[PDB]
Protein backbone atom coordinates (compact mmCIF):
# COMPACT_ATOMS: atom_id res chain seq x y z
CA UNK A 1 0.00 0.00 0.00
CA UNK A 2 3.13 2.82 0.56
CA UNK A 3 4.45 4.52 -2.75
CA UNK A 4 7.17 6.55 -4.03
CA UNK A 5 11.20 5.75 -4.79
CA UNK A 6 13.46 4.54 -2.78
CA UNK B 1 0.74 -15.63 -24.09
CA UNK B 2 1.27 -12.22 -22.63
CA UNK B 3 3.13 -9.70 -24.02
CA UNK B 4 4.95 -5.92 -23.40
CA UNK B 5 6.41 -3.65 -25.62
CA UNK B 6 9.59 -1.42 -24.78
CA UNK B 7 8.44 1.20 -27.69
CA UNK B 8 6.19 3.38 -27.02
CA UNK B 9 5.57 2.00 -23.11
CA UNK B 10 4.52 4.29 -20.71
CA UNK B 11 2.76 3.74 -16.86
CA UNK B 12 -0.24 2.71 -18.44
CA UNK B 13 1.23 0.37 -20.68
CA UNK B 14 3.31 -1.19 -18.38
CA UNK B 15 0.16 -1.49 -16.20
CA UNK B 16 -1.64 -3.59 -18.62
CA UNK B 17 1.18 -5.92 -19.30
CA UNK B 18 1.30 -6.32 -15.59
CA UNK B 19 -2.33 -6.88 -15.67
CA UNK B 20 -2.21 -9.42 -18.31
CA UNK B 21 0.63 -11.68 -16.74
CA UNK B 22 -1.76 -11.93 -13.29
CA UNK B 23 -4.39 -12.69 -15.30
CA UNK B 24 -2.54 -15.84 -16.90
CA UNK B 25 -1.83 -17.61 -13.68
CA UNK B 26 -4.33 -19.87 -12.61
CA UNK B 27 -6.43 -19.93 -9.48
CA UNK B 28 -9.35 -22.28 -7.82
CA UNK B 29 -9.69 -20.25 -5.12
CA UNK B 30 -9.30 -16.29 -3.20
CA UNK B 31 -8.22 -16.45 0.25
CA UNK B 32 -8.64 -13.19 1.87
CA UNK B 33 -9.45 -11.45 -1.88
CA UNK B 34 -6.44 -13.01 -2.66
CA UNK B 35 -6.11 -15.52 -5.73
CA UNK B 36 -4.21 -18.30 -4.69
CA UNK B 37 -1.89 -19.84 -7.09
CA UNK B 38 -2.11 -23.69 -7.86
CA UNK B 39 -0.14 -26.44 -5.89
CA UNK B 40 0.73 -27.90 -8.94
CA UNK B 41 0.03 -28.28 -12.58
CA UNK B 42 0.99 -30.74 -15.35
CA UNK B 43 2.50 -30.71 -18.53
CA UNK B 44 3.62 -27.63 -20.59
CA UNK B 45 0.42 -26.45 -18.96
CA UNK B 46 2.85 -24.81 -15.72
CA UNK B 47 4.53 -22.39 -17.80
CA UNK B 48 3.59 -18.91 -19.35
CA UNK B 49 5.34 -17.47 -22.11
CA UNK B 50 5.97 -14.10 -21.76
CA UNK B 51 7.09 -12.22 -25.28
CA UNK B 52 9.28 -8.93 -24.47
CA UNK B 53 10.09 -6.68 -26.96
CA UNK B 54 12.75 -3.87 -25.98
CA UNK B 55 12.57 -0.42 -27.82
CA UNK B 56 13.59 -1.43 -31.04
CA UNK B 57 11.81 -4.49 -31.48
CA UNK B 58 13.78 -6.92 -30.66
CA UNK B 59 12.46 -10.10 -28.51
CA UNK B 60 12.63 -12.85 -26.29
CA UNK B 61 10.36 -15.18 -24.79
CA UNK B 62 10.46 -15.46 -21.16
CA UNK B 63 9.07 -19.23 -19.18
CA UNK B 64 7.07 -18.28 -16.05
CA UNK B 65 6.07 -21.21 -13.52
CA UNK B 66 2.41 -20.78 -13.20
CA UNK B 67 2.14 -22.07 -9.39
CA UNK B 68 5.01 -19.34 -8.29
CA UNK B 69 5.17 -16.95 -10.63
CA UNK B 70 9.51 -18.34 -11.30
CA UNK B 71 11.33 -17.61 -14.05
CA UNK B 72 13.09 -20.39 -15.31
CA UNK B 73 14.60 -19.69 -18.86
CA UNK B 74 14.17 -17.77 -22.09
CA UNK B 75 14.14 -17.88 -25.70
CA UNK B 76 16.88 -15.69 -27.54
CA UNK B 77 16.19 -16.19 -31.37
CA UNK B 78 17.40 -19.71 -31.69
CA UNK B 79 18.97 -20.49 -28.43
CA UNK B 80 17.17 -21.87 -25.36
CA UNK B 81 18.63 -20.52 -22.00
CA UNK B 82 17.75 -21.83 -18.45
CA UNK B 83 18.51 -21.94 -14.92
CA UNK B 84 20.88 -24.40 -13.37
CA UNK B 85 18.22 -25.86 -11.07
CA UNK B 86 15.89 -29.46 -11.50
CA UNK B 87 12.67 -26.71 -12.07
CA UNK B 88 14.33 -25.21 -14.85
CA UNK B 89 15.83 -28.55 -16.54
CA UNK B 90 12.14 -29.64 -16.10
CA UNK B 91 10.54 -26.78 -17.91
CA UNK B 92 13.43 -27.39 -20.28
CA UNK B 93 11.95 -30.09 -21.12
CA UNK B 94 8.36 -28.68 -22.07
CA UNK B 95 9.09 -25.13 -23.46
CA UNK B 96 11.58 -23.67 -26.12
CA UNK B 97 11.61 -27.22 -27.42
CA UNK B 98 12.61 -26.17 -31.23
CA UNK B 99 15.72 -24.28 -30.18
CA UNK B 100 18.74 -24.93 -32.23
CA UNK B 101 20.50 -25.18 -28.79
CA UNK B 102 19.69 -24.93 -25.58
CA UNK B 103 22.60 -23.19 -23.00
CA UNK B 104 21.97 -23.85 -19.18
CA UNK B 105 23.46 -20.81 -17.16
CA UNK B 106 26.03 -21.08 -14.53
CA UNK B 107 23.62 -20.05 -12.10
CA UNK B 108 20.56 -21.34 -10.33
CA UNK B 109 17.74 -18.49 -10.39
CA UNK B 110 17.66 -17.62 -6.97
CA UNK B 111 18.34 -13.86 -5.55
CA UNK B 112 21.52 -14.63 -3.94
CA UNK B 113 22.89 -16.79 -6.80
CA UNK B 114 22.31 -13.79 -9.41
CA UNK B 115 23.94 -11.39 -7.05
CA UNK B 116 27.15 -13.41 -6.71
CA UNK B 117 27.12 -14.00 -10.65
CA UNK B 118 26.83 -10.46 -11.12
CA UNK B 119 29.08 -8.77 -8.40
CA UNK B 120 26.29 -6.83 -7.04
CA UNK B 121 23.36 -6.66 -4.97
CA UNK B 122 19.81 -6.26 -6.14
CA UNK B 123 20.22 -2.53 -3.72
CA UNK B 124 22.44 -1.10 -6.18
CA UNK B 125 20.94 -2.21 -9.51
CA UNK B 126 18.31 0.20 -10.56
CA UNK B 127 15.64 -0.92 -12.39
CA UNK B 128 12.70 0.68 -14.42
CA UNK B 129 11.29 0.45 -17.98
CA UNK B 130 14.95 1.59 -19.45
CA UNK B 131 16.67 -1.62 -17.17
CA UNK B 132 13.66 -3.62 -18.77
CA UNK B 133 15.03 -2.27 -22.17
CA UNK B 134 18.93 -2.77 -21.60
CA UNK B 135 18.02 -6.35 -19.57
CA UNK B 136 16.36 -7.56 -23.09
CA UNK B 137 19.13 -5.93 -25.05
CA UNK B 138 21.98 -8.10 -23.04
CA UNK B 139 19.95 -11.74 -22.93
CA UNK B 140 19.49 -11.86 -26.89
CA UNK B 141 23.66 -12.73 -27.09
CA UNK B 142 24.57 -14.82 -24.65
CA UNK B 143 26.89 -13.24 -21.57
CA UNK B 144 26.39 -15.47 -18.56
CA UNK B 145 27.96 -11.98 -16.68
CA UNK B 146 26.03 -9.39 -18.01
CA UNK B 147 23.18 -12.29 -18.03
CA UNK B 148 22.57 -12.19 -14.03
CA UNK B 149 22.27 -8.64 -13.73
CA UNK B 150 19.77 -8.10 -16.47
CA UNK B 151 18.10 -11.53 -15.00
CA UNK B 152 17.89 -9.74 -11.78
CA UNK B 153 16.19 -6.56 -13.53
CA UNK B 154 13.60 -8.68 -15.42
CA UNK B 155 12.27 -10.49 -12.35
CA UNK B 156 11.63 -7.45 -10.41
CA UNK B 157 9.96 -5.75 -13.29
CA UNK B 158 7.71 -8.64 -14.14
CA UNK B 159 7.23 -11.34 -11.47
CA UNK B 160 7.88 -9.20 -8.03
CA UNK B 161 5.63 -6.24 -9.65
CA UNK B 162 2.75 -9.13 -10.50
CA UNK B 163 2.86 -10.27 -6.81
CA UNK B 164 3.12 -6.56 -5.37
CA UNK B 165 1.08 -3.89 -6.41
CA UNK B 166 3.75 -1.32 -4.26
CA UNK B 167 6.61 -2.87 -6.73
CA UNK B 168 4.42 -2.60 -9.96
CA UNK B 169 3.92 1.42 -9.03
CA UNK B 170 7.70 1.38 -8.35
CA UNK B 171 8.21 0.42 -11.55
CA UNK B 172 5.88 2.61 -13.35
CA UNK B 173 7.10 5.71 -11.37
CA UNK B 174 10.99 4.51 -13.06
CA UNK B 175 8.82 4.69 -16.69
CA UNK B 176 11.39 6.72 -18.15
CA UNK B 177 14.62 7.14 -15.09
CA UNK B 178 15.96 3.84 -13.67
CA UNK B 179 16.40 3.91 -9.94
CA UNK B 180 17.80 1.15 -7.51
CA UNK B 181 14.89 -0.21 -6.16
CA UNK B 182 13.40 0.95 -2.51
CA UNK B 183 14.27 -0.66 0.72
CA UNK B 184 9.93 -1.68 0.97
CA UNK B 185 10.98 -2.61 -2.64
CA UNK B 186 13.32 -5.32 -1.32
CA UNK B 187 11.75 -6.07 1.82
CA UNK B 188 8.49 -7.10 -0.18
CA UNK B 189 10.33 -9.57 -2.65
CA UNK B 190 11.70 -11.06 0.46
CA UNK B 191 8.89 -11.64 2.13
CA UNK B 192 6.37 -13.22 -0.32
CA UNK B 193 6.44 -16.61 0.39
CA UNK B 194 6.38 -15.59 4.14
CA UNK B 195 3.73 -13.71 3.92
CA UNK B 196 1.73 -16.27 1.40
CA UNK B 197 2.00 -18.42 4.14
CA UNK B 198 0.96 -16.75 6.78
CA UNK B 199 -2.02 -15.06 5.10
CA UNK B 200 -3.09 -18.73 4.30
CA UNK B 201 -2.37 -19.84 8.04
CA UNK B 202 -5.32 -17.00 9.26
CA UNK B 203 -8.20 -18.49 7.47
CA UNK B 204 -8.33 -20.55 10.95
CA UNK B 205 -6.91 -18.53 13.03
CA UNK B 206 -9.31 -15.33 12.96
CA UNK B 207 -7.28 -13.63 10.52
CA UNK B 208 -3.89 -13.11 12.91
CA UNK B 209 -0.67 -14.37 11.43
CA UNK B 210 1.02 -17.67 13.37
CA UNK B 211 4.08 -15.73 13.12
CA UNK B 212 4.48 -11.71 12.20
CA UNK B 213 6.40 -10.59 9.50
CA UNK B 214 8.89 -8.05 9.71
CA UNK B 215 8.73 -5.13 6.94
CA UNK B 216 9.86 -1.62 5.97
CA UNK B 217 7.27 0.89 4.69
CA UNK B 218 7.73 3.29 2.35
CA UNK B 219 8.78 6.01 4.31
CA UNK B 220 11.89 3.50 5.29
CA UNK B 221 10.30 2.58 8.73
CA UNK B 222 10.25 -0.86 10.02
CA UNK B 223 6.89 -2.26 10.39
CA UNK B 224 5.52 -5.35 11.63
CA UNK B 225 2.39 -7.69 9.83
CA UNK B 226 0.51 -9.28 12.40
CA UNK B 227 -3.13 -9.64 10.86
CA UNK B 228 -5.29 -9.88 7.55
CA UNK B 229 -6.43 -6.00 8.16
CA UNK B 230 -3.06 -4.95 7.06
CA UNK B 231 -2.58 -2.59 4.13
CA UNK B 232 -0.07 -5.39 2.48
CA UNK B 233 -2.42 -7.72 2.72
CA UNK B 234 -6.00 -5.42 1.85
CA UNK B 235 -4.09 -3.63 -0.76
CA UNK B 236 -0.44 -4.88 -1.67
CA UNK B 237 -0.11 -8.61 -2.18
CA UNK B 238 -1.46 -9.87 -5.75
CA UNK B 239 -1.17 -13.18 -5.49
CA UNK B 240 -0.64 -15.94 -3.20
CA UNK B 241 2.35 -18.97 -2.77
CA UNK B 242 0.21 -21.71 -1.87
CA UNK B 243 1.51 -23.25 1.17
CA UNK B 244 1.90 -26.47 -0.44
CA UNK B 245 5.05 -25.10 -2.78
CA UNK B 246 6.45 -23.45 1.39
C1 LIG C 1 -3.92 -5.93 13.30
O1 LIG C 1 -3.08 -5.05 12.59
C2 LIG C 1 -3.23 -3.68 12.92
C3 LIG C 1 -2.18 -2.95 12.10
O2 LIG C 1 -2.50 -3.09 10.75
C4 LIG C 1 -3.01 -3.37 14.40
O3 LIG C 1 -3.34 -2.03 14.74
C5 LIG C 1 -2.12 -1.26 14.79
O4 LIG C 1 -1.06 -1.49 15.73
C6 LIG C 1 -0.85 -0.54 16.80
C7 LIG C 1 -2.00 -0.50 17.86
O5 LIG C 1 -2.21 -1.73 18.55
C8 LIG C 1 -0.47 0.83 16.16
O6 LIG C 1 0.93 0.94 16.09
C9 LIG C 1 -1.04 0.99 14.73
O7 LIG C 1 -1.17 2.36 14.39
C10 LIG C 1 -2.40 0.26 14.60
N1 LIG C 1 -3.09 0.67 13.38
C11 LIG C 1 -4.42 0.67 13.18
C12 LIG C 1 -4.87 1.16 11.83
O8 LIG C 1 -5.26 0.28 13.99
C13 LIG C 1 -3.85 -4.26 15.29
O9 LIG C 1 -3.42 -4.03 16.63
C14 LIG C 1 -3.76 -5.74 14.82
N2 LIG C 1 -4.75 -6.60 15.47
C15 LIG C 1 -4.42 -7.80 15.98
C16 LIG C 1 -5.57 -8.55 16.60
O10 LIG C 1 -3.27 -8.31 15.94
N1 LIG D 1 13.75 -16.99 -11.65
C1 LIG D 1 13.29 -16.29 -10.60
N2 LIG D 1 14.16 -16.11 -9.58
C2 LIG D 1 13.77 -15.43 -8.49
N3 LIG D 1 14.46 -15.14 -7.39
C3 LIG D 1 13.61 -14.42 -6.61
N4 LIG D 1 12.40 -14.26 -7.21
C4 LIG D 1 12.43 -14.87 -8.40
C5 LIG D 1 11.54 -15.11 -9.56
O1 LIG D 1 10.38 -14.67 -9.58
N5 LIG D 1 12.02 -15.81 -10.61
Amino acid sequence: SDDDMG
Amino acid sequence: DVSFRLSGADPSSYGMFIKDLRNALPHTEKVYNIPLLLPSVSGAGRYLLMHLFNYDGNTITVAVDVTNVYIMGYLALTTSYFFNEPAADLASQYVFRSARRKITLPYSGNYERLQIAAGKPREKIPIGLPALDTAISTLLHYDSTAAAGALLVLIQTTAEAARFKYIEQQIQERAYRDEVPSSATISLENSWSGLSKQIQLAQGNNGVFRTPTVLVDSKGNRVQITNVTSNVVTSNIQLLLNTKNI
